[PDB]
């Protein structure tokens, strides 16, 4: 009974995040100089070009990690990541500029990818 | 004088401070804001002695002990921050769980 | 992927199941229920949720629902449930409460909350987010109140006053159409939510009518200005016409009548009657038992709150210079002893805890403390558990049940009293966004910021000239809310219908924010959320020993409270 | 009949060739030119020059070349030059740089400076003169410090900011027309010249425009709210129609892009480059290449300012809080030790120095310190005289050529950077007369006067009580141009061309002058006063070494600085 | 440390009885300001040593005896009022003719 | 208590007063604001003593010395002037060149 001010109790067991969603896991590596930091909520075919993995896998995706975190490449890293589903309306606008508008476009998307050099368009 | 805004405010903490001090010594417990006080003025002191940022983070620490406070006080304080005038300028000191 | 519920609490405050104490109380409340999508929860910040293209949206401009301030991850305490959500506000009105952030990508967002380039962001992780105070006894007497009141998260003052004047000093009145007048040009200049009582004291209409039409919001009735049959009468009789609330301190001397004549001449129209229990005014000694009626809206003023071993020594001396008493005067003597009771004093403790008093107020600078409205709620609310036990409908271990009772004491029911309940005393969709973030560890204690209108208007914030908000000395300040004529925008003028209809704002200059008081007159006990029991009250005439439905209400007084010397330089 | 040199300058500050010492630096300014004729000195007190037929004019009307106020023997410090003049003032502008006085009896007096009937007289004599400063990077968090601001001499602040809301406290932004519009309405109330910015971003231009419609004086681009290549470029396109400033502080985490995709975004468009260095964030190692471009408008925030002993000790912990970073995170050791870098912030010194950097700014209240802009600009200028030398340039053994290069940075680059060096950031003929006195004692430390719009709106004064002004205690206080109406007067709320054409002042009633942004497009470093050099500015990625045009830039941190425990109480 | 509008105020009192009881100890007659802010803080500060009501009125009353005070301060001050935090919350003290 | 504006105001010097000459008693040399700071309390401590004008004068001069304060501060400091109650009323009080 030594009282903490305002202390929580909290109850039993884990949150399940992003429940329901499927999950996939590809390889991305760092092929800059300099370290690369992506957060949770970043459609993730946009991320930065020097990153090189499977662009088509990042297609309607971002990151399977708790909302608000992020997870870090330094330079010449490689390391696999699981990604989840998108939401919503499956809809991504700006950004790179590489959607805008529903995901479902792959082609188009991937198209815009390779012309601006995103690397890993296969 | 030419007192700026934050000397005028400052001076408060100081006051609040020696307050303190007195209380601890007639055998009083410290409560929450009496202990903040406490801690704050001492590394405004410190800095103008001319102590280093990193002699004050450590310094800090080792001001109130558990037993100088209230039940509570030391889980209600979770780092204590201050800005003073150092031989080089104004810098932020920053104590992280000053009492343990 | 799972996050276990320790890290979960601690990045995005508690959620379903998870317990919180109240400040230094043996207070818990629990979380009920939680609106958000696990994984999509909002946040701000560098490399987070609410960026362009992710959780915020980059298509909408502001019309298209989009909001101008999103508070993410708020633990609500709230007579309407204590629950997690994120709140959206618009116009500096709540439009949304649930979940916000961006259709393009998320599940689960509530069509008008979304997240776009309009949006500012509060993060409410991890704090406590209640309605604004409601004080409805407040004399107008040192406009330094004003930052007393909103340091412990109160929003509005309903009151009467023109400063230190004696009239005001004992009496919540502005008296006539020029002081109302006078006082409503004042009110452009207080950071907070006013209305202004006028004098309740005459025996023909006219005199008091007046009042009304000259923008007052109510009428007090009080005993130094002669609480008699004919005032009451024609007071209750303006206040059905206006639809505004009528307060009354009773005749304590029992002068022209007791108790039952008083209620004779309220003849069952509705009634506010201030600090209840007594020590602050009313019928000797039974004052008290206008608590079972159900044309009573019963409130406590705050110095009572609770019973301690201090009480009455204070309250005996308090009385002595209040009242300018004589010890050699075996009157002053004998008038003392029948009003200071510990017997009506004790009861009131319970009396809160069952429901039968419904509000809590200050009775800020006559006989009450302008902060400590919030403040000596819980602390009741705590001797109270310590006492009594957890009580009958309590689940799981909480105290949800006592929360929502006594939270609903000093926000929702002295709104719905007033008649500004469609305005204020809630977290509800539709209602002005004024809300209280607090710290559980300074819950009820002192309030981190104080939102007006949507707009912060108070804040416990640090060195002004530091790189960052936080170092010391960390204080309670006037915001941006206050600042030029952004305090005409964020602050409401509660006023009769009449006044309006007549147009006393354009003709006083009035910049505010005007609002209607209405709904008054067709309310009872039965009204007063959490907080509704009828019952015979019985007050001995010879012991002062209070019995409620045949039954005994004893208690004892305290040595110590919480949300005391552990908070408190002073 | 000759005065010796050491008396003249003690009755009217010092002549063609005299030196005064900068505070307690190693700085020394030259008196280059004095528009005086010796004999004729304007002076005014018992028994001397300004009186009536004599050096006071008592025949002409005001209308008639006649000032409201004269500066006497001002010494001036601008970028224009480094002088001695009397300075004139009418209708809240400088009308008149040169000899004040009475042209019935005097000689060279300048036609427009006539002391007449209508004429108060300030006497300068002794003192130095300044525009006043110019802070472009403000987070409006707390009204407290503006007064913080004004005590250092700042005169005009640009930001953004709805109080110590969450999105406020990381960024300059007052997201959309709403809380834009309760912004420019709590501006009423602030007794400085503000500028605001919106939010610079969204992928649809329509919600980012509607901000400068509302009001907004420029956008602010953040990594906060997603400083994406789509947000870079709609915030330039609405820039560009628009005629605003944007400034960025770009994407630390290399998320959508490096360094070189951000400039690609940019397109050889104008921008305003925040805390350039990068402690203050950024592109990780290598945002400091941005200050060698034509296209980039480079400033510094003030913490990094100058690289001393206690800096990155103070910088890595102050970031541990500011970014709630954990210990026992590597991720978060490695994102720290990426972003705190010895490095940069020596080079940034030298970078000074050599006019590659053109700006100073504070970063008010999230990472950064109100009230020493100014201040900081010449703890640089010393530190680098000490470690660098007197500048080749440096004529007479003078530092007038890195006075000038340093002044530059908070006074008029600034204003030119924003678009507003038509009204305000220096001290030239038909320009705001928002002007600064200092004591050469307290220069760059504490504000003497500072006056706004012609009237005095802060000062160094004593006991108001007492028989004079000067005695104790002497402290900062505002003075009558920030009381009642005045204050709307003597303050601008400068805005977009296009919300004053929509007429946005009428509609939420501002009573404020007006000032029109305009000129931000058509600008580059080139037009940067004193600090228009670019060059190749390498930063070597595993090292983080600054090479400028293949020479390795390296400097020491500092033990000690002036301007510092001389001066301050705590 | 959160102080809220009254312990900003009170700072001042305390300040007030450092003072005044400065100026008592180099043996001047003490006057009307200085006796007020001497018992008002000495009722502050029982109250923070956990002293009851009663208590408090009885002590106030022989914190300055007449031969402290310049002549007529005894009949300046008919009585001494002070809130402080008790164990038990904020409560009121009155002291009656403290100077007798 | 009755405070007017100066009485407030005037509270904040002696508080600086106390904070330098704690700093002086470390062994610091005392800065411009602190060297100020102890002299003006100085001489309204002398008035509130019924120290003549002419003494106040004179005693200013020699509260502290140049090995006393930092470089630089002796020749920041022209004059220092305080106004203060004497057993007469208010009075200026003017000490030139203070610190020699
Ligand atoms: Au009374
Ligand atoms: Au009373
Ligand atoms: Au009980
Ligand atoms: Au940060
Ligand atoms: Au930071
Ligand atoms: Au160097
Ligand atoms: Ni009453
Ligand atoms: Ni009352
Ligand atoms: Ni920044
Ligand atoms: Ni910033
Ligand atoms: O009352
Ligand atoms: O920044």
């Amino acid at each position: 009974n030594y009282i903490v001010p305002g202390e929580y109790r909290v109850a039993e067991g884990e949150i399940e995040i992003n429940a329901g969603r499927e999950k996939t896991t590809i390889r991305v590596s760092n092929t800059g100089d300099r370290p690369i930091q992506v957060g949770s909520h970043i459609h993730f075919v946009e991320v930065n070009k020097e990153l090189l993995f499977d662009r088509a896998e990042g297609i309607g995706r971002r990151l399977n990690i708790p909302s608000g975190t992020a997870a870090r490449f330094e330079p010449g890293e490689e390391m696999e990541v699981e990604l989840t589903e998108l939401g919503g309306n499956r809809e991504v606008f700006g950004i790179s500029d590489l959607t805008n508008g529903s995901v479902d476009n792959k082609e188009l998307i991937l198209q815009r990818a390779k012309e601006l050099g995103y690397k890993g368009v296969e | 004088m030419h007192l700026n805004p934050a000397e005028k405010e400052k001076l408060q903490i100081f006051l609040a401070s020696e307050l303190a001090l007195k209380r601890k010594a007639r055998g009083l417990k410290l409560n929450y804001p009496e202990a903040v006080a406490i801690i704050t003025s001492f590394i405004m002191e410190g800095a103008r002695d001319g102590k280093t940022v990193a002699m004050l983070m450590e310094e800090g620490k080792h001001v109130l002990t558990r037993d100088d406070v209230m039940e509570g006080v030391p889980e209600m304080i979770d780092d204590i921050q201050a800005e003073a005038t150092f031989p080089d300028g104004t810098k932020l000191v920053t104590v992280h769980n000053p009492i343990s | 992927m799972k996050i276990n519920r320790q890290q979960y609490a601690e990045s995005y405050g508690p959620t379903v199941g998870d317990q919180v104490r109240l400040a230094d109380t043996d207070l818990w409340i629990e979380v009920e229920k939680d609106y958000t999508t696990y994984g999509d929860e909002a946040n701000f910040g560098g490399g987070k949720v609410l960026r362009e293209g992710m959780g915020e949206n980059g298509t909408y401009t502001r019309t298209e629902n989009v909001l101008d301030l999103l508070l993410t991850n708020a633990l609500i305490l709230d007579y309407t449930g204590i629950y997690k959500a994120d709140i959206g506000v618009k116009d500096g009105y709540i439009v949304g409460i649930g979940k916000g952030g961006n259709p393009d990508i998320m599940d689960g967002v509530t069509p008008n909350m979304i997240v776009g380039t309009a949006t500012e962001v509060i993060a409410a992780e991890g704090k406590i987010v209640t309605a604004g105070g409601i004080d409805t006894h407040v004399h107008f007497i040192n406009p330094d109140q004003v930052d007393v009141a909103l340091a412990n998260g109160i929003t509005t003052l309903f009151g009467g006053g023109t400063g230190p004047a004696e009239g005001s000093k004992a009496t919540t009145v502005t008296p006539g159409p020029w002081n109302i007048e006078k006082m409503l040009k004042s009110t452009e200049g207080l950071p907070i939510n006013v209305g202004i009582l006028g004098k309740g004291h005459g025996s023909s209409i006219a005199p008091i009518m007046e009042q009304i039409d000259a923008g007052a919001a109510g009428l007090k009735i009080h005993e130094d200005w002669g609480a008699t049959p004919a005032s009451i009468d024609r007071s209750l009789t303006v206040a059905d016409e206006a639809d505004v609330q009528v307060a009354i301190h009773s005749d304590t001397l029992n002068e022209a009548g007791f108790l039952e004549d008083t209620l004779r001449a309220i003849n069952g129209r509705v009634i506010h009657s201030f600090h209840v229990e007594g020590a602050g005014g009313g019928h000797a000694p039974d004052i008290m038992a206008m608590a079972g009626h159900p044309n009573v809206l019963p409130s406590s003023t705050n110095p009572t709150r609770p019973f301690t071993v201090n009480t009455i020594d204070e309250h005996l001396d308090m009385l002595m210079v209040c009242h300018h008493l004589k010890q050699n005067i075996p009157e002053d003597v004998a008038f003392a002893d029948s009003r200071i009771r510990p017997e009506t004093i004790a009861a009131e403790d319970i009396l809160h805890d069952l429901g039968i008093i419904s509000m809590m107020s200050t009775d800020a600078l006559a006989m009450g403390r302008a902060g400590e409205m919030v403040l000596r709620t819980w602390q009741t609310a705590d001797k109270m558990k310590k006492q009594r036990g957890p009580l009958a409908e309590e689940k799981n271990g909480s105290d949800n049940f006592r929360a929502k009772r006594y939270v609903s004491k000093y926000t929702i029911n002295p709104a719905i009293a007033q008649g500004i309940a469609h305005e204020v005393g809630s977290i509800e969709e539709g209602k002005f966004a004024d809300l209280v973030l607090w710290e559980p560890k300074f819950f009820g204690v002192k309030a981190d910021r104080v939102i007006k209108g949507g707009i912060i208007a108070y804040a416990q914030i640090g060195d002004p000239s530091a790189s960052i908000p936080t170092p010391q000395p960390v204080m309670g300040r006037r915001m941006y809310g206050t600042v030029g004529d952004l305090i005409h925008d964020t602050n409401i003028t509660f006023m009769s219908k009449s006044s309006i209809q007549q147009g006393v704002p354009a003709k006083l200059g009035l910049k505010r924010r005007i609002g209607t008081v209405k709904n008054c007159r067709n309310i009872g006990k039965k009204d007063m959320k959490w907080n509704d029991v009828t019952t015979d009250i019985d007050i001995n005439p010879e012991t002062y020993e209070v019995k409620v439905d045949g039954e005994v209400l004893t208690c004892e007084p305290v040595k110590e409270l919480p949300m005391a010397q552990r908070y408190f330089l002073f």
